[PDB]
């Protein structure tokens, strides 16, 4: 049935991975262990856990991922966790050599030794699954082995299986913050296989989750558990409606296929609601309408770009908790007469109604609170090109006297490669444009 | 290109004004 | 599994090697005897990649002492931890260098080479994968500068895809050991520039003064330079020691901070600095720790970085701040001081934070970047080794030896060459 | 008239699509009824309308349109209403393009 | 009235320089123009007459015998 | 009183404002050049663009026999 099989590529992706499993066992009242020991006081568990979970003939939950890393270091910090009786060392395969942010090694001298094992181990995974979907490939840009893996690994997939569905989870260079120097480097080539190559792609930074939680999370000192929390609550919210059931069921492939309204265009622009603390969601009446105008706000993106320079072509909401359908209704007559926000000539109208029971669910020592319903955005629009025009520019001032190129030649990579990465972004953005132009 | 850059362009060809404003107010001072 | 071969050479780099070795025993829980009396948790399972496993659990020591004279042996072996290396190591001759790098290449640096690289390769051979190999050294003799570049390119030879990293020391005018020493960095710097990866620069006068002047030390010696650079490089080496959030490797830091073969030399820096009373009087935090690492005063080189640009830049910290004030302090750094770094190569400064923090001290961070100030020191060394080839004087020393005077054409030649190339990259204008 | 016309255009929910706003029940608790809306609500579209008056016959009511003290009006010179009106053209438009003079009428 | 007038050009001034930056953004988006076409047609360029010269000697000194 | 302070402060305008005038300045000519450069490139397309058209000439002349 609607069964997936999650991908974690990189310290980033295997970190996410983590997060998003935790998440799930504590919402499902998954126990560590691996078993049911909830003998004397029960506290729920009797659902549909078979769309992530396998059930044994003892019991036993197996999770259904992919923990690849080129550097072990990332592996061993896993193992030596409190969770380490839940998977099995199989699925977590550790390396000789990484490539830590360099893309010709990961993909030709690297990633290249590694294939069979893992092609073997998703062969058997899909096996041991019933009904196939989607993928859910979790990586970064930056890192070197999330980049040059990821692309390898994902190409060959492409081509092994073109039923299914293709999605992409990583995150973005920041314009005006940054961990490294290379990033845009490897950018450039991941994004042209991760265009011509797949179906949907997700872009997310962390400059923008910094601005949220100092806004409204109001911490001084924040740190990465929060940014994985908040990436795990959004996947959960995404894939809400398949581990469960509501009044309006919207399935990977029913939002998937009208989320890409071309070829060329399928970068959306993903926003949680509501993301705040425990003190602000006590004194703080919550109705469908304020949140989903928040969620067109620019301060809540997590795309910095101001959506007022262009305008929407596609549009998706999905809601979790307990919404009433009437409120919907009153916020999309609202919006809908908004002057503030911008559509092209040609669609009056699109979007889902995704209804879900089940309200989302808390984390002890987390910073989320108790949530009556929540609500998350997934819009199309011309505004966010900017960020790859300003990733040609960087990559463009980079490339004009070769800077730290001699690495990657000596490795052994085609030149013309970077030629090649620049027309085809620069005819990307052209077609960008020419699609923004209305009549 | 726009009225930025038709202003851009007169301030230019007056930069010569604008000059002779500066150094008018300088030696004033 | 991911071990590092450790080198010596040089009396000074031998002295300085011990050091490094009593600091990290120290550091990770280990008794004088050989045994294991730690009480950490990361300090067993990377503790391999400087130790090899053996019975009883005694971790031993995994480094070559290269030398000349014996009698450093003897005085490196009477020490509290000298008792504890393998004695196989200590290859020494039978004749001195005299200071002489051509004398000590050419003559004792032929019987003796074999001993050593049968032992290195018995070494790497012992492991089963390696990265790459760490030599410290000097370039104040023919013991540290004869012998440690002929072993270098010997391993390049021999392992071509392994790390060649060294903290040797750079002369200084004003402060000197040698004679010679002009015509040994001139020729040891060739060596560095085409059969070496990286070189780290080592400056003793600008050490004196720092502690001088800022640690207000009573009776300054050797044993706290040493010990300075030994927290230097295990600063430097925690990040694959002590895995963290945000781990690093030699060979990244080597790639990300090398714009060209050419240009491979660095300048480190540790950020805490300060007097015995005042330690218990200190805030720990990161705008202080930024302006120690960014500052000239701090940085352990005899020259000024502020007369040039800054290339690249590495921040290596160890501890459990966080990540978001690194990100703010060098992007208010690159918005204010913009007449510091190259305009055309924006984000030039590189994000490491260690989770893991060191024994006996909180906050630790180390500076490890590439600035424009080692032009007006190769420009000196050439300005006095010209000088000194005008008239031909010291050299009958190494024309009796065999070598003729033609290398020190080329090498001088070389020499203004790097020069030059560094001046006209010092100007990296945007364009016309 | 004007302003209160452009304000809500430029704002929410004083001029939104009220034919789905809900109503409340009070009284006491629950023993009553729910309260009712019944005013422009149903999708009424009411145009604007103006009034000045004429020469002569201001005269005769006892001035020929005289301007109050020129130092008093800091409101009717007030940067803030000023900037408005350099702002807010497209709803100024968008609302009435009958600007009006209408003091030469009289018979 | 002098320090008036002062005051007065003062201002000016702000605001003829708050208003030339937009031109160095002007002459950005310029230089970014530049950008779309100066090296990958310029790269594209050489190496398509290379690849020209090369197949045009081969395929002559080919008919040629 | 008034009228040093204003000076000082129109004093420290004014130095960052002529820091950024022969930027701007330089940046605008060098800009011209490349514009120049701009069309250099344009025209090795045209001199490339007439030798492929000696190519396809030559090699129907190839293959005519």
């Amino acid at each position: 049935m609607r069964e997936c099989i999650s991908i974690h590529v990189g310290q980033a992706g295997v970190q996410i991975g983590n997060a998003c499993w935790e998440l799930y066992c504590l919402e499902h009242g998954i126990q560590p262990d691996g078993q049911m020991p909830s003998d004397k006081t029960i506290g729920g568990g009797d659902d549909s856990f078979n769309t992530f979970f396998s059930e044994t003939g003892a019991g036993k939950h197996v999770p259904r991922a992919v923990f690849v890393d080129l550097e072990p270091t990332v592996v061993d910090e896993v193992r030596t966790g409190t969770y380490r009786q839940l998977f099995h060392p199989e699925q977590l395969i550790t390396g000789k050599e990484d490539a830590a942010n360099n893309y010709a090694r990961g993909h030709y001298t690297i990633g290249k030794e590694i294939v069979d094992l893992v092609l073997d181990r998703i062969r058997k995974l899909a096996d041991l699954c019933t009904g196939l979907q989607g993928f859910l490939i979790f990586h970064s840009f930056g890192g070197g082995t999330g980049s040059g893996f990821a692309s390898l690994l994902m190409e060959r997939l492409s081509v092994d299986y073109g039923k299914k569905s293709k999605l992409e989870f990583a995150i973005y260079p920041a314009p005006q913050v940054s961990t490294a120097v290379v990033e845009p480097y490897n950018s450039i080539l991941t994004t042209h296989t991760t265009l011509e190559h797949s179906d949907c792609a997700f872009m997310v930074d962390n400059e923008a989750i910094y601005d949220i939680c100092r806004r409204n999370l109001d911490i001084e000192r924040p740190t990465y558990t929060n940014l994985n929390r908040l990436i795990g609550q959004i996947v959960s919210s995404i894939t809400a409606s398949l581990r469960f059931d509501g009044a309006l069921n919207v399935d990977l492939t029913e939002f998937q296929t009208n989320l890409v309204p071309y070829p060329r265009i399928h970068f959306p622009l993903a926003t949680y609601a509501p993301v705040i603390s425990a003190e602000k969601a006590y004194h703080e009446q919550l109705s469908v309408a304020e949140i989903t105008n928040a969620c067109f706000e620019p301060a809540n993106q997590m795309v910095k770009c101001d959506p007022r320079h262009g305008k929407y072509m596609a549009c998706c909401m999905l809601y979790r908790g307990d919404v009433v359908p009437k409120d919907v209704n009153a916020a999309i007559a609202t919006i809908k007469t908004k002057r503030t926000i911008q559509f092209v000539d040609w669609c009056p109208t699109g979007f889902k109604v995704g209804i879900n029971y089940q309200p989302p669910t808390v984390v002890p020592g987390g910073d989320l609170a108790k949530v009556q319903r929540a609500v998350c955005m997934l819009s199309n629009t011309t505004a966010i090109a900017e960020a790859w025009a300003r990733l040609d520019h960087k990559f463009d001032l980079m490339y004009a006297k070769r800077a730290f190129v001699h690495w990657y030649v000596g490795e052994g990579m085609e030149e013309g490669e970077f030629s090649e990465a620049r027309e085809d972004l620069a005819a990307l953005e052209k077609d960008y444009e020419e699609v923004g132009v209305d009549s | 290109q726009s009225l930025s850059f038709m202003e851009a362009l007169a301030k230019e060809d007056t930069d010569a004004a604008v000059q002779s404003i500066l150094y008018r107010e300088n030696y004033i001072m | 599994m991911r071990e590092i071969v450790h080198l010596q050479a040089g009396q000074c780099g031998n002295q300085i090697g011990a050091k490094f070795w009593e600091v990290i025993s120290d550091e990770h829980g280990i008794d004088p005897t050989g045994t294991y009396h730690g009480d950490s948790d990361l300090q067993l399972e990377r503790i391999n990649v400087y130790y090899n496993e053996a019975t009883g659990g005694k971790y031993v020591p995994r480094a070559v002492l290269v030398d000349l004279e014996p009698g450093t042996m003897d005085s490196v072996r009477s020490g509290p931890f000298g008792q504890i290396f393998r004695p196989d190591n200590f290859v020494f001759g039978q004749s001195g260098a005299g200071n002489n790098w051509a004398k000590g290449h050419y003559t004792e640096g032929a019987e003796l080479v074999d001993s050593v690289l049968d032992v290195v390769r018995k070494e790497a051979e012992s492991c089963d994968c390696l990265q790459g190999f760490q030599l410290t050294h000097s370039l104040g003799g023919g013991t540290g500068s004869g012998m440690g570049t002929l072993l270098i390119s010997k391993i390049r030879e021999e392992y071509p895809d392994r790390i060649m990293n060294t903290f040797s020391v750079v002369p200084s005018p004003k402060v000197s050991d040698t004679v010679v020493e002009p015509y040994n960095a001139t020729l040891s710097v060739h060596q560095l520039v085409e059969n070496t990866d990286e070189t780290y620069c080592i400056d003793n006068e600008a050490l004196y003064d720092i502690c001088f002047r800022t640690l207000k030390l009573t009776t300054p010696t050797y044993g706290d330079l040493n010990h300075l650079v030994s927290a230097t490089m295990s600063g430097v080496t925690t990040c694959l020691r002590f895995p963290g959030q945000l781990n690093a490797d030699l060979r990244k830091l080597a790639v990300n901070m090398v714009p060209f073969p050419r240009l491979h030399f660095f300048m480190p820096g540790f950020a805490p600095l300060t007097s015995r009373g005042s330690q218990q009087y200190r805030a720990l935090t990161v705008p202080e720790l930024t302006q120690q690492m960014f500052d000239a005063k701090n940085m352990m080189a005899a020259c000024d970085p502020r007369h040039g640009r800054y290339l690249t830049v590495a921040a290596v910290f160890r501890g459990r701040m966080s990540m978001k004030e690194v990100d703010e302090q060098m992007l208010n750094v690159q918005n204010k001081n913009s007449s510091y770094f190259v305009e055309w190569i924006p984000n030039n400064v590189k994000t490491a934070v260690c989770d893991i923090p060191p024994r006996g001290l909180k906050m630790s961070a180390t500076f490890i970047g590439n600035s424009t100030a080692i032009q007006e020191l190769f420009k000196r060394i050439s300005e006095q080794f010209t000088a000194m080839f005008r008239r031909k004087a010291f050299l009958h020393w190494y024309t009796g030896e065999g070598m003729d005077e033609m290398e020190f054409t080329e090498a001088e030649s070389n020499m203004n060459d790097l020069v030059s190339e560094y001046q006209q990259y010092q100007d990296a204008t945007a364009e016309e | 008239e004007v302003i209160d016309r452009a304000l809500p255009t430029q704002h929410d929910g004083k001029a939104t699509s009220w034919f789905w706003s809900p109503l409340e029940y009070l009284g006491d608790e629950m023993t009553g009824l729910l309260m009712t809306k019944k005013k422009t609500q149903r999708g009424l579209v009411e145009p604007i309308t103006h009034i000045r008056k004429p020469l002569s016959i201001q005269v005769e009511t006892g001035l020929p349109a005289q301007k109050d003290a020129w130092y008093r009006y800091t409101w009717d010179r007030s940067l803030f209403l000023i900037y408005r009106r350099k702002e807010l053209q497209s709803i100024m438009a968008e609302l009435d393009f009958s600007q009006q003079d209408i003091d030469g009428l009289e018979v | 009235q002098e320090k008036n007038k002062l005051i007065a050009d003062l201002k000016g001034l702000k605001l003829h320089y708050a208003s030339y930056e937009p031109t160095i953004r002007v002459l950005h988006e310029k230089h970014h123009a530049l950008l779309k076409e100066k090296m990958l047609t310029s790269l594209e360029r050489d190496r398509a007459v290379g690849k020209i010269s090369g197949l045009q000697a081969t395929l002559k000194n080919i008919d040629m015998g």
